[PDB]
Formats: C-alpha cells, structure tokens, sequence
DNA sequence: TCAATATCCACCTGCAGATTCTACCAAAAGTGTATTTGGAAACTGCTCCATCAAAAGGCATGTTCAGCTGAATTCAGCTGAACATGCCTTTTGATGGAGCAGTTTCCAAATACACTTTTGGTAGAATCTGCAGGTGGATATTGAT
DNA sequence: ATCAATATCCACCTGCAGATTCTACCAAAAGTGTATTTGGAAACTGCTCCATCAAAAGGCATGTTCAGCTGAATTCAGCTGAACATGCCTTTTGATGGAGCAGTTTCCAAATACACTTTTGGTAGAATCTGCAGGTGGATATTGA
C-alpha cells in the first residue's frame, strides 16, 4: 500500500541550491515547478514526435528533440537551450 | 436529500466582481457590467465542469479530481499550473 | 560502480527517468539514446532559468522562501518566457502590478 | 472635516491594492455552490474533490481577472473610463470567445 | 504512391448528392477535413486512455474522445453513427 | 467480406485501423475504435458534403467548389465552431457589411 | 461628368470583393517578399509553388480577418474609418502581442 | 520588396474584410503585421525543411507551420 | 420629380480546362492459427468527502449625496475618396537545364529485449525555521482653503 | 503654500505551521549479452524548379478637387464612487460516518504476431462536360437639378 507517486521536486530542488544557495521554495510553488516541467516535456515530447512521423522516421533522436527545442523555445531561450542540451549529450556519449 | 441548489449565481457578489476588476486595473464599472460578468463567468464555468465531468464519467468514478478540472481547462486552453 | 546516466551526462535531471516516459508516451516505436540525455538536459537548464529569476523577486520582497507569486513575477517579467508560458496560467501568482496611465489623475 | 476622498482617489487605491496581493477575491462557500449548481445540472450525484473546486476557481477569477484588463482596454480604446457591457462583448468578439 | 480519401468522399458525395459533382480544389479541402478530424478524435482518444493508466484505445475513448470534440448537437448523430456502425458490424 | 462493408460503411475500416496503429497513440488498438471513428469520419463528411452541395445548388451550379464548403461551414453554427479555426482555402468571406456603414 | 459621393464605390468594392474568393495581391511580388524573408533562414531554398500558394492563402486569410477585427475596434471607436491604433488594440487582444 | 505588398491590394484586402474608409497610416502598419506573420510562418516551414535534410520547401512545411502557429490551413499536402 | 450615367442582372453561347471514365499492377486488407496479456470482476483497506455544530467577526447590503463622467451637440479644417492619365511591372506560354527529392541496395551502429543486481527516490517520522499577523511611529499622500 | 485627515510604510517581534532533514525500503534504473533492425551512405532518375524571353495588358502611381469624417470645444443630467450604518453569513477548527477511490489478485475474451492468400486502391492514358467570361440588352441605382 505504498502507492508510491514520482515527481521531479528533489532535482527541482538540486538545481534551486545550485543557483540561489540560500533561498528556498515553498511548496504550492514546488508545485508550479514541476507543472512547468512536465507542460514542456509534452511540447517537447509532442513536436518531437510529430516531427519523427513527418519524417517516415521510425524513432525519435537527439535531432528530432532539438528541432522540437528550436520549434517551441522562443529565441534566446532556444539557443541556451540547444548548447546546454548538445552539450550535455557529447558528454554523455563521452563513454 | 440535500437542499436545492438555486440562483447561486448570485454568490459572485458585486463586491467580489468589482474586487475582480481592480486587479484588471479598471477605475470606473458600470452598472450593467455586473450582470453581464455573471452571465460570461457561468458560461466559462459550464464548459469547463462539463469537459471535467466528462473525464469523470469516463473514468467509471462518482467523483470529480483536480485532474479532471486540470485536463477540462487544458484542452479549453487555459493550461492551469497549481494542481495537476 | 554503477553510473547514473544523469551523471555520466553531467546533469542533475534524471536522465534514467525522461527516457522512461518517453517510451511509455507513445511518442514513437523507438527512442535513441541520446533522446533523454538531451530532453532533460533542456528540463533542468529551463528549470534554472525560471528560479534564478524567480528567487530574485523573491529577495526584492525581503523573502527567503520562493512562492507562486514570485514565480509569477519572474516568468511575467520576461518575455522569452512570459511568451512562452503565455497561454499557461499559475495558481496564486496573481498578476503583474500596471495600471494604464489615462487613469491616473491630472 | 468630514473628509472625503475625491471619487476615484480610492478606486485606485484599490488596484494598486488587489493587483498586489494574489488570494482569490470570489468567497469561497458561495462559489462552491454554483460549482455544485452547475455540476449538478449536467451529471447527477456528483462528488469533488476540494482541491477541484480550488482549480475552478483559480481557473475562473484569472479568467475573469484576464477578460477585465481587455475590458478595460476596449473602454479606454472608446475614450471611456468607465466600462460598459459593450467593451466586455468586442473583447470577447476578438478574443474568438464566440463571434 | 500516395493514399487518399478522395474516393470515399466521392463515394459519399454519390449518396447525398447523386447529382452534385466535386473540384478538385475542393476535393482537397475534404481531404485536409478528414485527416484533421481523425487527428483531433485519435489524439484526444489516445490522450485520455493515457490519463487512465489504460494501454489501449477502444470505441469507449473515441466516443467520449467525440464527446469532447465535437459540438452539442453534432456530436449526437456522431455519436449515434458511431455506437450503430459498431453494432451491426460487431453483429454479423 | 471487408469490415467497413460488414460495418455498413463507406469509409475504410480497415485503413482508419492501420493509421491508428502507425500513428502512435496507444500501444494496443481496440477492434472497434476503427469502425466506430471511421463512421463519425464519414459522417461528418456527409454533413458538410450535403450542405456543400446545396450551397452549390443555390448557387446554380452542380459542381461543389471551395467557396460552397466555405459558404457551407460558416453559415452552421455547429461546424463554424467546430471548424472555427481553420481556413478553407479559395473560400472566401461570407458576405456582410457592417449596418452602421450603409448610407442613410 | 458624373461622380460618386465618397464612400460609394467604397460600399460597393465590399459588396464586390466579400464575394470574390481569388487572391487580391499581385504573385510575383508576394513570391519575392517570401523568399527574401526565408532567405534569412536558410540561404538557396527553392520553394514549392504550391507551399508559395499556401502561404499566399493564409497570409491574406489572416489579413482579411485580421481586417475585420480591425474594423469592429474602429466602429467600436464610434468611428468609419480605420486607423493604427485600431489594428494594434486588436491584435493586442488577440494576444499577438 | 515588403513595399511590393501594394496600397491597392492593401486596400482590396480590408475591403473583403468589410472596411470602408481607410486611414493613410494604416498601409505602412499592415506592411509591419505582414511582414511578422510571414517571418513568423516561415521561419517554422524552414525548420522542418532544414530537418528533413531538405533544400526545397515544401507546401507541407509550410502547411505543418502554419498548423502549430494555430493557423490551420485546409487544401494543401492533400 | 425629371434626367442622364453607370452599375447590375439576365438569358444565351461555346471553347477549354479540367472531370468522369478506362484498363491495370502492387501494397494493403482479409484469413485462419498460435499465443499473449490487458483490465474487467470481486474483495477489501482506509482516505477523504459530505455534514453538521456552533460562535465570531469580516464583509455584504442598502442608502445618501453630489463629483465629474458619458452623451449630445456644433464646427471647422484636413484627410481620404473618387477619378482620369500614362507608364511599367505583372502575367503567360514554352523552353531547356540543372538541381534536387526519392529510390533502391547495403550494412555496420543502434536499439530492442530478457535476465538479476543495485541503489536512488519516495513515504512517513522527526528536526528545524521563514514568516505571518500584530504593533507602533515616521513618511507620504490627499484634499480643503 | 499650509496643514489636518488619513493612508501607507518599515523595522521589530516570537510562536507555528509548513519546510527541511532523517531513515527505510522497493520499484525503477543499470548491467551484460543477444537478436532485430533502423536509417545513414553511395550512385541514379525523372520530376518541379529556375532562369530566360516578351507580349501586350491590364493594373499601379499620381496629382487634382472636394465631400464628408474626425477631433475639438462646451454643456449638463444623473449615474457611479465614497462613506456609513446594520446585520447576515461567510469563515473556522472539530469531529465522524461511510461513500467511494484506490490497491491486490485471478482468468478470459480480445489483441498481438505470423505467414498466407485475395482484393482494392493508387497510377498513367482516354472520353466527355460544366462553366467561365463575352454578348446584349433590359432595368436599377446613384446623382445632379
Ligand atoms: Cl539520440
Ligand atoms: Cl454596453
Ligand atoms: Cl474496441
Ligand atoms: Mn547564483
Ligand atoms: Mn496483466
Ligand atoms: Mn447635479
Ligand atoms: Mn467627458
Ligand atoms: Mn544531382
Ligand atoms: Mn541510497
Ligand atoms: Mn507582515
Ligand atoms: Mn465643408
Ligand atoms: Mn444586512
Ligand atoms: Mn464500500
Ligand atoms: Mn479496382
Ligand atoms: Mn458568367
């Protein structure tokens, strides 16, 4: 009966220390945050995939969410994110 | 074997609706605005409860979630961030 | 030792997990591995944007706990992101102080 | 004096007061009801989730809070300062709420 | 080769309008109207299965999914069209 | 002996079911969600067709055009709303002038 | 010499083109206009006819309602003619911007 | 070149729209809004172009754009 | 109300750009067959919804009263509409001539599956702590005179 | 320009909700082979695109007048806002009873997963048509006198 539930609030949180130190955030905002997380992992998710169907192309890669990226985020947002995103990838596949 | 529901659209008051206004930065409100802010607000009301209760009914439940109402206002087009 | 792919990609996002809900999204049959790596990747750089400007309405009301109305202020503030979350309404934030100046008196 | 505040002097007063704070400015109970209310005109035997009464209602007052500043506008936009009815029809006209 | 519902909108057109005929112009914007339409009923379909932990879409989720959709009065016979057509092919 | 014949329909049945499972939006397809969204496809279908057509008629010709779907769509409440936010391409407006615009 | 008082041939050019449903402007020059601002996304594109024609149709689709809202603001306006500051307060509430 | 959008076609658009008369300041404004939309439009069609690995933009780019601008087009890509 | 001027509206007429036809080869779309497994039934476990039960004020309500705002005129400029006048960029119709979208082969490089082996993330239980919610005194802001 | 009548502010001030650490387990997430494919290379075509005439041809660009139309004053009820007085009826903790939402197993009707056949629906040529758009003429509508 533990009826376990996921969430995202424990990187939500990781992240919040990594910038402001100091402060923290309540709940009913944690709340708001993890809303915002999954609204775009949706968009994201979302484009992607219609952008994979388009394509004839069976799965979604690197690529395709990138282009859902560029396609969703608004100007700046979309080249930070792209960087960060490529990034993080190559590190990734740095073995 | 509750009492009847009546006229509760009158429990929008015209203080609370003008309270409603001020946030929206108007200065001056007609007399008529009122009434019409009732009307518009039960319309809005309508179809977002009906689109939830139909995620209700759909999930063989007796009960409206927050998800039902989160899911009704989304697909509305009013993605709400708070409960979901 | 075993390595988190969060780790292994230099993220605090959990990699492991994007990658999990992407297979059971129905997004597509397959999904590449660096799919995740990536999304998440976007997630959490999203994520930090939004807190640190959120945190700082925070401080400019002398409070130390991140609340809705703040997160409001932030994300209203900028249009990257107010542009972004246009049609996204946040519970409790309130709205951006701005009164139209024909209203003001002479 | 007695002293009165000009009309308007406290109108303004109060936007810059409610546009300050972020509680809901609908009561509570008497809201619930024309959920239930309307609830009920649709499905019979219903039950709610409290917390689904409190997206509604979030869900509603920035709706209407939202609808009242394109009010607001259409009024200023007629050389008014007063909103009228009109101004809440040709917003909505606009805004594709219906034609 | 590339599929099409240009016939079954003609097949259709013969039924309603034996005498009417159909641009080709305007054959297309029939097309654009199907698919559109198939996509917003199969995603809802899909989305609110989704949303009830359930792994596949049945006639249950498109007609809720129709519900939610289509207007009123036009989701009706939508409706009605829908339950009926299973019926009889679920019968024979 | 196909289903959409055996379902008493004009519409592909069989088509509707595959591009439901190519089109990744569950993992498993109920054997009715076919049929059943390949009849209120073909009924929609219908419903615009018919006042498509009419529209035609009145207009005195026998061959449906875009403007006749456009001039069909936008003079029915439930398709307007339905169809609000998409444009039938070489379908024109619906003719109206503002009253306070006409001379007196 | 015979005339028209001013606003006629104006009513009527409505009357007139309300009916019309082909494109009102000149092809070549919106054909330039497009692959000019595409070609600050993407340098030597070529591009469909018809993906030319699509987005000739949705852009004077768009403008033709844009138009109308346009005029409901100006009337609203308690005026006949339509000015800038009407198509801003339309596309404003729009949420254009 | 967005001056190619000429003051009559300007004109004849509003008519459609079911304007009369027509301030001066306006072309020049319409110009901005349908040089926006078009950059707008666009920009999104070239990205699926660029994805597809294409050089050629094909009315469905621009078709699958002007769908996720909220601006669905009937009569194209079938 | 005459009176032209032009603008529509009509009932043909027929040449020409597309609609039915026509005549056929492959992917789908059916058919058994052989598993497979989703999720529709019980069956509880126990969470949280619907209902009182009283008091408290915090706020509606209804009423005065009159500031000043929305409506109603009038009235000039000034600005667009209506028109010939004359070029001049579109429009068209046809070619060639490369580009490409699109196909096949081909085939490592990736991705799916399964089999168990860990260990990180999610409850609840304790262990803090930012922050109402209250109180004064500057400080400001209004508005009468 | 002064100054009395109220709002704001802006610290200062502890005792709590609520947060923010503690443990403690499972349900993922990681690992290690195997087996099944993408979908990215290279040539290779055959459609559209593009770049070039050029042919007049309808549109635009352009100054003239002027009719309105718009933006400016100037009143002038009354309809909103500001303030009170008077109570109602939301709030607000506090319990429960017990309608359901969730877990947990079974087990079967209904879905895959496979070849293995038929049937149908996209081409790439034929065989007619529905209208466009050009006539005439009849009014009809728009405008001076
Ligand atoms: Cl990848
Ligand atoms: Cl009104
Ligand atoms: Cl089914
Ligand atoms: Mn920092
Ligand atoms: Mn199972
Ligand atoms: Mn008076
Ligand atoms: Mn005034
Ligand atoms: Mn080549
Ligand atoms: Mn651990
Ligand atoms: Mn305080
Ligand atoms: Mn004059
Ligand atoms: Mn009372
Ligand atoms: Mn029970
Ligand atoms: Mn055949
Ligand atoms: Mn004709």
């Amino acid at each position: 009966k533990r009826s376990r539930k996921e969430s995202y609030s424990i990187y939500v949180y990781k992240v919040l220390k990594q910038v402001h130190p100091d402060t923290g955030i309540s709940s009913k905002a944690m709340g708001i945050m993890n809303s915002f997380v999954n609204d775009i992992f949706e968009r994201i998710a979302g484009e992607a995939s219609r952008l994979a169907h388009y394509n004839k192309r069976s799965t979604i890669t690197s690529r395709e969410i990138q282009t859902a990226v560029r396609l969703l985020l608004p100007g700046e947002l979309a080249k930070h994110a792209v960087s960060e995103g490529t990034k993080a990838v190559t590190k990734y596949t740095s073995a | 074997h509750r009492k009847v529901l009546r006229d509760n659209i009158q429990g929008i008051t015209k203080p609370a609706i003008r309270r409603l206004a001020r946030r929206g930065g108007v200065k001056r409100i007609s007399g008529l605005i009122y009434e019409e802010t009732r009307g518009v607000l039960k319309v809005f009301l309508e179809n977002v409860i009906r689109d939830a209760v139909t995620y209700t009914e759909h999930a063989k439940r007796k009960t409206v979630t927050a998800m039902d109402v989160v899911y009704a206002l989304k697909r509305q087009g009013r993605t709400l961030y708070g409960f979901g | 030792k075993a390595k988190t792919r969060s780790s292994r990609a230099g993220l605090q996002f959990p990699v492991g997990r994007v990658h999990r809900l992407l297979r059971k999204g129905n997004y597509s049959e397959r999904v590449g591995a660096g799919a995740p790596v990536y999304l998440a990747a976007v997630l959490e750089y999203l994520t930090a944007e939004i807190l640190e400007l959120a945190g700082n309405a925070a401080r400019d009301n002398k409070k130390t706990r991140i609340i809705p109305r703040h997160l409001q202020l932030a994300i209203r503030n900028d249009e990257e992101l107010n542009k972004l979350l246009g049609r996204v309404t946040i519970a409790q934030g309130g709205v951006l102080p701005n009164i139209q100046a024909v209203l003001l008196p002479k | 004096k007695p002293h009165r505040y000009r009309p308007g002097t406290v109108a303004l007063r109060e936007i810059r007061r409610y546009q300050k704070s972020t509680e809901l400015l609908i009561r509570k109970l008497p809201f619930q009801r024309l959920v239930r209310e309307i609830a009920q005109d649709f499905k019979t035997d219903l039950r709610f989730q409290s917390s689904a009464v409190m997206a509604l209602q979030e869900a509603c007052e920035a709706y209407l809070v939202g609808l009242f500043e394109d009010t607001n506008l259409c009024a200023i936009h007629a050389k008014r300062v007063t909103i009228m009815p009109q101004d809440i029809q040709l917003a909505r006209r606009i805004r594709g709420e219906r034609a």
